[PDB]
């Protein structure tokens, strides 16, 4: 654990001392240390300790570090897909942007202080601002969606935090606090409700994805949309379980509504980044639903969910970020002829599609069942509901495969060196993973 | 009695008017291509029909 | 720069002109057309929900009707 | 009928109904043999009416040949395999030359390939 | 397979000769139908003909455009698919 | 030439 | 030695679809039929030691495969008598299929990843075949619907191939959905996902359609055959494997595996598509379109056998059994005949000097299908025919499907070989090898064994039936086979035409639910999260 | 020849596209389809919505007339000449168990009722 914490602190100190030229090779480095040390983190964590693996404090509340059993996969994923992001990415402005954005979501997954993660998540508020709206390839409109959308939630998050350190006099996870506040219990939710994208606040995401770098929409999907379970199974269910079990008719209204609206808007995307987009958005819906049930099954599901779309969703955004830089177009129209003219490309691409439809060798399929399971637990109706809708899912990306994979095109438009060498990690993860070895 | 309603941008008619002239795609030509709505048709019974058809030995 | 806009009458002989178009009007289904199938398909898609109902609402009835009986011979007697 | 044939002059649109009416023959017929009387039928059934000059009785004619070549179209045309609507048309289509290869991709820029922050 | 002109020459011819009325001697590589006798109806059958002997399917504007028997034969010559 | 959003009213009257 | 087969399938798989560059197209015509060869051998020893021998066995690969609090799944692999049968059949016909593609995709450019296609394709239908648990046999359903998705579309630059692939796709995502809930249903209210403690008398009835729903979209019944005839744009060899073993059968397979069916149900869903099937096979002048039509009729039989009696389930496995060998040598000669033809109307085919055991091939399979006596499809025809008199609704039915079946196979075979040539005079020919030849006499052989050894133990068990009502099925052959020979009218020409068009059912999926499905979509997009909630 | 045949291919776009062009699909050979076919344009066989549901009703009560007269109008007593098979007394009762079995619907047992309320069983699980 502190290892970790001090490999996260020297990541973006190094970047002040290095020689302007050797900042590529030493950010690509320091991510294999900070990997590096995430895996030590896990070797000294003992399942004996079954609470908290371990608790660590540097003077202060807000100084609180722990890894639990969500707080241990999703610091894994982020130091698993951090190098990629590096990799693809230029740029002295660029490197320390990132490097910036990474430490404040690692640092926030293992914080166990409410205000501590309102001061980390939030601290990259601006560098998403600067990055979502870079001078040509961004959008003004996608920055100003997302820093609204943040800044109002976790306003209302932050008003919750105060309420609960006034009340109980502490905010600190390790301490067991229980409110029954139905203001408080919103305050905390309306954060969760728009990090994690559930309908009518999801319009943040899909702009922002379009319109974010490569590098910025892969750490983007594959671990700033997790934060939220973070937020839920460690300062949402501990606290506000009763005002989750008494407004549960009308969050599963909230999360079916959004499974299905996401679905039926995805059909009419021509854009590959806004189908994958909506595309999370569908799939963040069932975690959501399974965490707020408030069992074993559920919360274990979701975390292996989150886990598998933290695997499945970067490699169909750098594939698409691959093709976008071969072809400068991101338009399905555009794009005919791919299987013929880059074999490699389109296997991989199938296997990340076959990988988001939930296929059984995929973890995708693993975590799907489990989450089914969760909500058949709670009700038939619940399960069966989300089970009939997901062939919506099936029909979009049909679509697009048929569109892609044949037609008349005079462009060989396949993968480098570098292309394969960025994606082998994320095939490799993912076969292990759909294997059983979540 | 001047209202913000007077001033508000109310969304009632279209800002931008797609143009009148819009692509049809080739399609392969079908010289006759009357739907037929009726089940029951004397066309089917013709007399035309029955020289042409079910008549001529074979 | 931009792709050529002039086709290619190469294989016209061959496989025919492209002078025929397509009368489609390019517009969706009608609002008071798409109420009905979706208030007509839907139902149809919740067939378990219906079955539920029922049988939820055949046991409550049955229910009640046991406790007003029970009531009635609770009284007398 | 539709609008191109309408537009066509008389005498095409009767040789434009000769010939469909020629193709519905084979369409519907289950062997060659059956062709042959079915199409003299057909020929016959042209020539009777070729020597009308009454046009009221000629455009009652055309329309009634038109609408029972509407009715009677076959759900499946036969039509040649290596030709429009055939099941060998485009099954491994001829690839044009001129085809933009992109040689050594990894090896142009090859430190400095990524994406970059521009600012003001 | 670009099928040379004179095999197409003699199989056109070859096709032409089954009408009763027409001469075996009036058809010739350039002959228009209405000198061989032929009318709109025979000129549809022989369009056809064309079809079954050099296995091609004729769009209906183009062979409305063959009326002569040169004509046909430097229609079937550019098409690739004659066989 | 980029696709622009197409602005309503004349030039002079806007003006 | 049991795992062998499977073994040997995904590693021809993996071979041929990621190694052949090394191998090349001849090291795919080798190292294909090899490993068919040797998984035919590993079949063979499983099928006698289970099912003449009556000794299951149960093969744990490993556990814990899904571990999530109560919920725990193992990869385990159960050769019951179900089991044993099923994989000898389809190790058979992929065996012979892929002897079949040596010589039919040699004018493809990717014959290693069409036999790489056709080894997994066989690989996770063992998969399904040989589950213990009801995991084991949702890999195997979507494994067998990707590599269908993945073989139907093969010719990319074909619109037509690509819609049908995502049509089939649609359909078994609808169908394992409901998979999936009858799973969940029988998993709560069981303890486990195994079919030994799966076993319940009493089942509500949510489950029973739960069940049905999910085994109609693979085994294509009424509603959802769909897919089947458009699956014709995929290459000749896929449509033997998929009509007649690897895809319809399945969701018999799951229904007699699991007997939660409701008679009821099954009986007029089954006789539907009997006649339905039947009817359509009769408008088709496609080859292989007719063959799929007879596909999806004797589906309907098998079906509906399980709503009469006890031992319904014997006799639909043994009908699927014997169905897969002459279905597949139907679609093996069609296929050839199309080739040698570079035509695919039965208007232009006609008497043509041939190979004697391609001819005679087609035949009996066609009399297999129209039930000559004595034969391996009469037997498990009249097993079922004989069986279903108690039913007086499916009887009847299914003896109208059994004139009409008799009547399109009998103007198949005319059409195809009595009738004159009707092909144009150019150049045509494809040379047969001696490999076509091997897969011809491995299809033979079945044919052969099928009769020698049967389908079902009650196969020649006595139905106390009437001599009139026993042998009715026969003469309801002989007249439909004659009438079919004889070409005649059978109905209008706006019958004609609407069995042509296949009762409309995709035209009404078009006009309504594909309109209804795309406003859905144009509500929730344009009018909402890009129209009322977007900014100027 | 399989590989290498001659295709034609679509003209290139001329013309302001219609805002729901995501409906037709084009590869970029000539003949472009739609989505689904039968959704638009010309229909197989010239025949509309309206002739195939005319016939299905035409259809539908001809097949339907020889289910409904077993199912409904017959009988248990009436549907055969026979009662169901007859087993041991320990065979009978397990068997009588399964909902789907064809032992429940024996008139001639003194159980007849309790298994024709078996058979129709419950419709949802209650818990
Ligand atoms: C003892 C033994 C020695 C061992 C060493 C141990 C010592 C420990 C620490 C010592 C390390 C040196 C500290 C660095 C100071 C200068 C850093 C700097 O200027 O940044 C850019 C600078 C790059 O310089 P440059 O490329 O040459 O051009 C800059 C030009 O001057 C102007 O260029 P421009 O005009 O084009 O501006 C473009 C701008 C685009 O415009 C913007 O985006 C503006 C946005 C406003 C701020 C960003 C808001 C979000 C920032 C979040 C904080 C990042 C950490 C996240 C962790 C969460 C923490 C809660 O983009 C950027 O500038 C970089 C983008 C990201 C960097 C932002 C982070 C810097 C925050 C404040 C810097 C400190 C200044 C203090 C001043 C002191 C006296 C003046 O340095 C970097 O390499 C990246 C930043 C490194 C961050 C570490 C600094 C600590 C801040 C974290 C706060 C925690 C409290 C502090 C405790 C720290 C430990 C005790
Ligand atoms: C469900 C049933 C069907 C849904 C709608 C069906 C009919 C809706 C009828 C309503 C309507 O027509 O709204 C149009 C109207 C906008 O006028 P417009 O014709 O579109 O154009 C005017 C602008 O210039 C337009 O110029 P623009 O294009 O530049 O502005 C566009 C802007 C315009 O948008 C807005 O101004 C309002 C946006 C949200 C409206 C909130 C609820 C409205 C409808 C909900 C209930 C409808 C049932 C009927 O859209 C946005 O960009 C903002 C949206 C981004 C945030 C997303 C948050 C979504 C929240 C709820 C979504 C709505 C529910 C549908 C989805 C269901 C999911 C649960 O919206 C409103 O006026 C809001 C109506 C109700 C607002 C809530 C109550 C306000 C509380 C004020 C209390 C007073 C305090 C006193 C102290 C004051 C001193 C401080
Ligand atoms: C670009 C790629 C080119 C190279 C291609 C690579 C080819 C890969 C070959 C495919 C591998 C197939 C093997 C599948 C079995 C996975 C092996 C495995 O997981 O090891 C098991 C040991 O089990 C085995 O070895 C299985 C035997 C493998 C071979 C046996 C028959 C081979 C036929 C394949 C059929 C397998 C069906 C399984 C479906 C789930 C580990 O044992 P445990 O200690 O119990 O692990 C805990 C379990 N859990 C993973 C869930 C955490
Ligand atoms: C279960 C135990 C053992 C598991 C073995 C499974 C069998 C082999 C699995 C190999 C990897 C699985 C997925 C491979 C990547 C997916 C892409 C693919 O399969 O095909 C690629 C390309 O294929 C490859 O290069 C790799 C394939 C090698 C082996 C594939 C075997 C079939 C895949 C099995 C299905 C995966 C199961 C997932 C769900 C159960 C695209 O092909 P097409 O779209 O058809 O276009 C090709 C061009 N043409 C138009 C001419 C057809
Ligand atoms: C009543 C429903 C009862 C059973 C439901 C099962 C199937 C319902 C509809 C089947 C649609 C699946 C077919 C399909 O995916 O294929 C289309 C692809 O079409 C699409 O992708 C459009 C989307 C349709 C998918 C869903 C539309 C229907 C939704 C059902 C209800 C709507 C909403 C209800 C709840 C959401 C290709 O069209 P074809 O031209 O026919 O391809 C065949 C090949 N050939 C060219 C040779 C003819
Ligand atoms: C020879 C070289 C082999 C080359 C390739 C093989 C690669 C590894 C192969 C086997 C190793 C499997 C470990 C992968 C993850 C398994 C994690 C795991 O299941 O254990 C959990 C540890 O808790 C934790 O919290 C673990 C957190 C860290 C796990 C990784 C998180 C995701 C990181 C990126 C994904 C890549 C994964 C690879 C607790 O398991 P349990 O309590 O739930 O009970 C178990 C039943 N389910
Ligand atoms: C007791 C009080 C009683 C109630 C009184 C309420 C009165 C008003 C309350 C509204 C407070 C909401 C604050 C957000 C205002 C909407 C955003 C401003 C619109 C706008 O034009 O912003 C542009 C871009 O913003 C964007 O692109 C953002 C798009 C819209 C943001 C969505 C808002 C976040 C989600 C809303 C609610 C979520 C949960 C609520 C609990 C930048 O404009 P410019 O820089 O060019 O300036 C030039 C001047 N025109
Ligand atoms: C109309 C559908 C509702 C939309 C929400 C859908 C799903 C949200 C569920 C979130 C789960 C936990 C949140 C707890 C309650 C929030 C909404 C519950 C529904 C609700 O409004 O109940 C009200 C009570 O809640 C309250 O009194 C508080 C309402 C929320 C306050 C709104 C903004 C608060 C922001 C404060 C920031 C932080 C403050 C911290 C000090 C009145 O119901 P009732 O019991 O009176 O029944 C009388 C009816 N006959
Ligand atoms: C053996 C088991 C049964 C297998 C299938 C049985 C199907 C039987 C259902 C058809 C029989 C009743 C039909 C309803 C009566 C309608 C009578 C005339 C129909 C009519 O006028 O309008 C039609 C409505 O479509 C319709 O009629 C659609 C209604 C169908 C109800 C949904 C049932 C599923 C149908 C699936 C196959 C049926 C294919 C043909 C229906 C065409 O409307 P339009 O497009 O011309 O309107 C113009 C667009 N503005
Ligand atoms: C499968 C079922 C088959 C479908 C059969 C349906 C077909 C309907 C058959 C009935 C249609 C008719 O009679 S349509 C016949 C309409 N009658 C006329 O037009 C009279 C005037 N004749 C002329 O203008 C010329 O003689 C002309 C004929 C053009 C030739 O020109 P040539 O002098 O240069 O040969």
């Amino acid at each position: 654990m502190s290892l970790y914490l001090f490999m996260l602190f020297l990541q973006p100190l190094s970047l002040s001392f290095v020689s302007r030229s050797f900042s590529k090779i030493s950010s690509l480095m320091m991510s294999f240390a900070t990997l590096w040390s995430a895996v030590y983190m896990w070797f000294t964590s003992n399942g004996a300790n079954q609470t908290f693996y371990q608790v660590v404090s540097w003077g202060s509340d807000w100084s609180t570090f722990g890894v639990c059993y969500t707080s241990l996969y999703i610091s894994l994923l982020c130091a698993f897909i951090f190098p990629i992001c590096v990799i693809l990415v230029q740029g002295y402005r660029a490197l320390s942007i990132l490097i910036c954005i990474q430490t404040a979501v690692s640092l926030s997954i293992v914080s166990l202080h409410m205000l501590a993660f309102y001061a980390l998540f939030e601290s990259s508020l601006l560098l998403f601002f600067i990055l979502i709206g870079r001078r040509k390839y961004g959008s003004l409109s996608a920055a100003y969606n997302i820093s609204i959308y943040t800044f109002i939630s976790a306003l209302g998050f932050l008003i919750s935090a105060f309420w609960l350190n006034w009340s109980f006099g502490s905010v600190c996870a390790l301490l067991p606090n229980e409110e029954a506040n139905s203001f408080v219990a919103f305050g905390i939710f309306i954060l969760l409700w728009v990090k994690a994208p559930l309908v009518p606040f999801h319009l943040w995401l899909p702009e922002a994805h379009v319109y974010a770098p490569t590098a910025g929409s892969v750490l983007l999907a594959g671990v700033l949309l997790k934060i939220s379970i973070v937020g839920l199974h460690v300062f949402f269910l501990p606290i506000c379980a009763s005002s989750i079990v008494k407004a549960f008719p009308l969050i599963l209204s909230i999360c079916l509504g959004s499974f299905i609206f996401s679905s039926f808007s995805t059909l009419k995307q021509i854009d590959l980044k806004k189908i994958v987009a909506y595309s999370s958005i569908s799939h963040m819906a069932i975690v959501f639903l399974s965490s707020a049930t408030n069992s074993g099954l559920g919360i274990q599901g979701a975390v292996l969910y989150c886990i598998a779309h933290g695997l499945i969703s970067p490699g169909l955004f750098l594939l698409v970020g691959i093709l976008y830089k071969n072809t400068n177009t991101k338009l399905v129209f555009y794009l005919r002829g791919l299987s013929q003219q880059a074999p490699v490309w389109w296997s991989v691409w199938v296997f990340f599609m076959l990988g988001n439809l939930a296929f059984p060798l995929f973890p995708n399929f693993i975590a799907e069942v489990v989450c089914l399971s969760a909500l058949f637990k709670n009700h038939e109706l619940y399960a069966y509901a989300f089970i009939f809708f997901s062939f919506v899912g099936t029909v979009y990306s049909s679509t697009v495969l048929g569109r892609l994979k044949g037609g008349v095109s005079s462009q060989c438009v396949d993968a480098s060196r570098l292309d394969v060498i960025s994606w082998n990690p994320l095939v490799l993860a993912t076969v292990v993973t759909g294997i059983g070895y979540m | 009695v001047k209202t913000l309603a007077d001033y508000i941008h109310w969304r009632n008619k279209p800002s931008s008017i797609p143009p009148v002239d819009e692509y049809r795609p080739p399609v392969p030509l079908v010289n006759y291509d009357k739907l037929s709505t009726q089940f029951f048709s004397k066309l089917d019974n013709d007399p035309v029909i029955n020289r042409v058809l079910r008549a001529p030995k074979v | 720069n931009y792709a050529s806009l002039k086709a290619d009458t190469s294989m016209d002989h061959v496989f025919g002109d492209s002078t025929n178009k397509l009368n489609y009007d390019f517009q969706l289904m009608s609002s008071k057309e798409a109420f009905f199938w979706n208030y007509t398909l839907y139902p149809i898609v919740g067939f378990p929900i219906f079955l539920y109902l029922y049988q939820f609402n055949k046991l409550e009835n049955f229910e009640a009707e046991i406790a007003a009986a029970k009531a009635a011979k609770a009284a007398s007697e | 009928a539709s609008e191109a044939v309408l537009r066509l002059p008389h005498k095409l649109r009767v040789m434009r109904m000769y010939r469909t009416g020629l193709k519905e023959i084979v369409n519907w017929s289950y062997g060659r043999h059956e062709f042959y009387p079915r199409a003299n039928a057909l020929r016959m059934e042209f020539e009777a009416n070729k020597e009308l000059s009454d046009r009221e009785q000629i455009r009652k004619l055309v329309l009634h040949g038109e609408d029972l070549l509407a009715r009677f179209r076959h759900w499946e045309p036969t039509i040649r395999s290596e030709f429009v609507g055939g099941t060998v048309y485009g099954v491994w289509p001829q690839h044009c030359k001129d085809v933009k290869f992109v040689p050594n991709p990894a090896y142009i820029d090859e430190f400095k390939q990524g994406d970059t922050v521009l600012l003001y | 397979h670009g099928l040379d002109r004179d095999t197409v020459t003699e199989r056109v011819i070859h096709v032409a000769k089954h009408f009763e009325k027409v001469d075996p001697n009036k058809i010739t590589p350039t002959a228009t139908f209405e000198e061989l006798g032929l009318d709109s109806l025979d000129t549809v059958e022989l369009v056809m003909a064309l079809e079954e002997e050099f296995g091609l399917e004729i769009p209906d504007n183009e062979a409305d455009k063959i009326t002569t028997m040169a004509d046909a034969i430097s229609y079937v010559v550019s098409n690739p698919l004659a066989k | 030439d980029e696709p622009k959003h197409q602005i309503p009213g004349n030039a002079l009257d806007n003006w | 030695m049991f795992l062998l087969a499977v073994y040997f399938l995904f590693f021809s798989a993996i071979a041929n679809g990621f190694f052949g560059r090394y191998l090349g197209v001849r090291g795919s015509q080798l190292l294909g039929p090899s490993a068919l060869f040797l998984a035919l051998l590993c079949s063979g020893t499983i099928f006698y030691e289970v099912c003449i021998q009556g000794c299951s066995t149960n093969i744990k690969l490993f556990e814990n495969f899904v571990y999530s609090n109560e919920l725990n799944v193992s990869a385990s692999f159960l050769y019951d008598p179900l089991a044993a049968t099923m994989t000898l059949t389809v190790v058979w016909i992929s065996c012979a299929v892929h002897a079949y593609q040596n010589l039919y995709m040699r004018g493809d450019g990717s014959q290693t990843l069409f036999t790489s296609y056709l080894s997994a394709f066989t690989g996770f239908m063992l998969i399904l075949v040989a589950g213990q648990n009801l995991v084991m046999l949702f890999i195997g359903w979507e494994g067998i619907g990707v590599c269908s998705y993945l073989l139907i579309g093969y010719y990319g630059s074909r619109v037509s191939a690509v819609k049908s692939a995502n049509k089939s796709l649609i359909v078994n995502k609808i169908s394992d959905g409901f998979l999936l809930g009858s799973m969940l249903y029988l998993w709560f209210y069981t303890g486990s996902f195994s079919y030994c403690s799966l076993a319940t008398f009493q089942i509500p009835d949510v489950v029973s359609i739960l069940v049905l729903l999910g085994a109609i979209g693979k085994s294509s019944q009424l509603f959802f055959h769909v897919w089947l005839a458009d699956a014709m744009e995929g290459p000749t060899p896929v449509s033997a494997l998929i009509h007649a073993a690897t895809l319809v059968t399945a969701g018999i397979y799951v229904l007699c595996k699991l007997n939660l069916h409701s008679q009821s149900a099954v009986g007029i869903l089954g006789a539907a598509t009997a006649l339905m099937g039947g009817l359509f096979g009769l408008a088709a002048n496609d080859l292989k379109r007719v063959i799929a039509f007879s596909t999806c009729s004797q589906l309907g039989y098998m079906m509906a056998v399980l709503s009469t009696c006890d031992d319904g389930a014997d006799f639909a496995m043994g009908h699927l059994v014997s169905h897969a060998g002459f279905k597949a040598t139907l679609f093996l000669s069609a296929g050839l005949s199309i080739a040698k033809e570079n035509n695919n109307f039965l208007n232009r085919y006609g008497s043509r000097q041939g190979s004697p055991t391609l001819s005679f091939a087609t035949t009996i399979a066609s009399l297999n299908l129209l039930g000559f006596p004595e034969l391996g499809g009469f037997y498990s025809k009249e097993s079922i025919l004989n069986n279903a008199y108690i039913n007086q609704g499916v009887s009847i039915i299914l003896t109208l499907a059994t004139f009409l079946t008799a009547f399109y196979t009998s103007k198949v075979l005319a059409q195809l070989y009595l009738f004159p040539y009707g092909n144009g005079r150019q150049q045509k020919s494809f040379d047969i090898d001696a490999t076509t030849l091997i897969c011809f006499g491995l299809l033979l052989s079945e044919m052969l064994l099928r009769i020698f050894t049967g389908s079902s133990l009650s196969q020649n068990m006595t139905t106390n039936l009437p001599a009139h009502i026993k042998n009715l099925p026969f003469w309801v052959a002989l007249s439909g086979a004659l009438s079919g020979l004889a070409t005649t009218n059978l109905f209008s020409s706006n019958f004609m035409r609407f069995f042509g068009n296949r009762g409309g059912f995709d035209v009404f999926y078009a006009r309504k639910c594909s309109n209804v499905f795309y406003h859905n979509a144009y509500v929730s997009y344009t009018l909402l999260d890009r129209g009322f909630l977007k900014l100027y | 020849a399989g590989a290498g045949g001659p295709v034609k291919l679509s003209p290139p776009v001329d013309k302001p596209l219609p805002y729901n062009y995501d409906f037709w699909m084009d590869n970029g050979i000539y003949p472009g389809q739609p989505i689904y076919d039968g959704m638009f344009g010309s229909m197989v066989g010239n025949m509309s919505l309206e002739y195939m549901a005319k016939g299905w009703l035409v259809l539908l009560p001809i097949l339907s007339a020889p289910f409904v007269y077993e199912h409904c109008i017959a009988d248990d007593v009436t549907r055969n000449p026979f009662v169901p098979r007859q087993y041991p007394s320990e065979v009978r009762e397990f068997l009588a168990l399964f909902k789907n079995g064809f032992v429940l619907n024996d008139y001639s047992q003194p159980d007849y009722e309790e298994m024709k309320r078996r058979q129709s069983g419950l419709l949802t699980p209650i818990y």
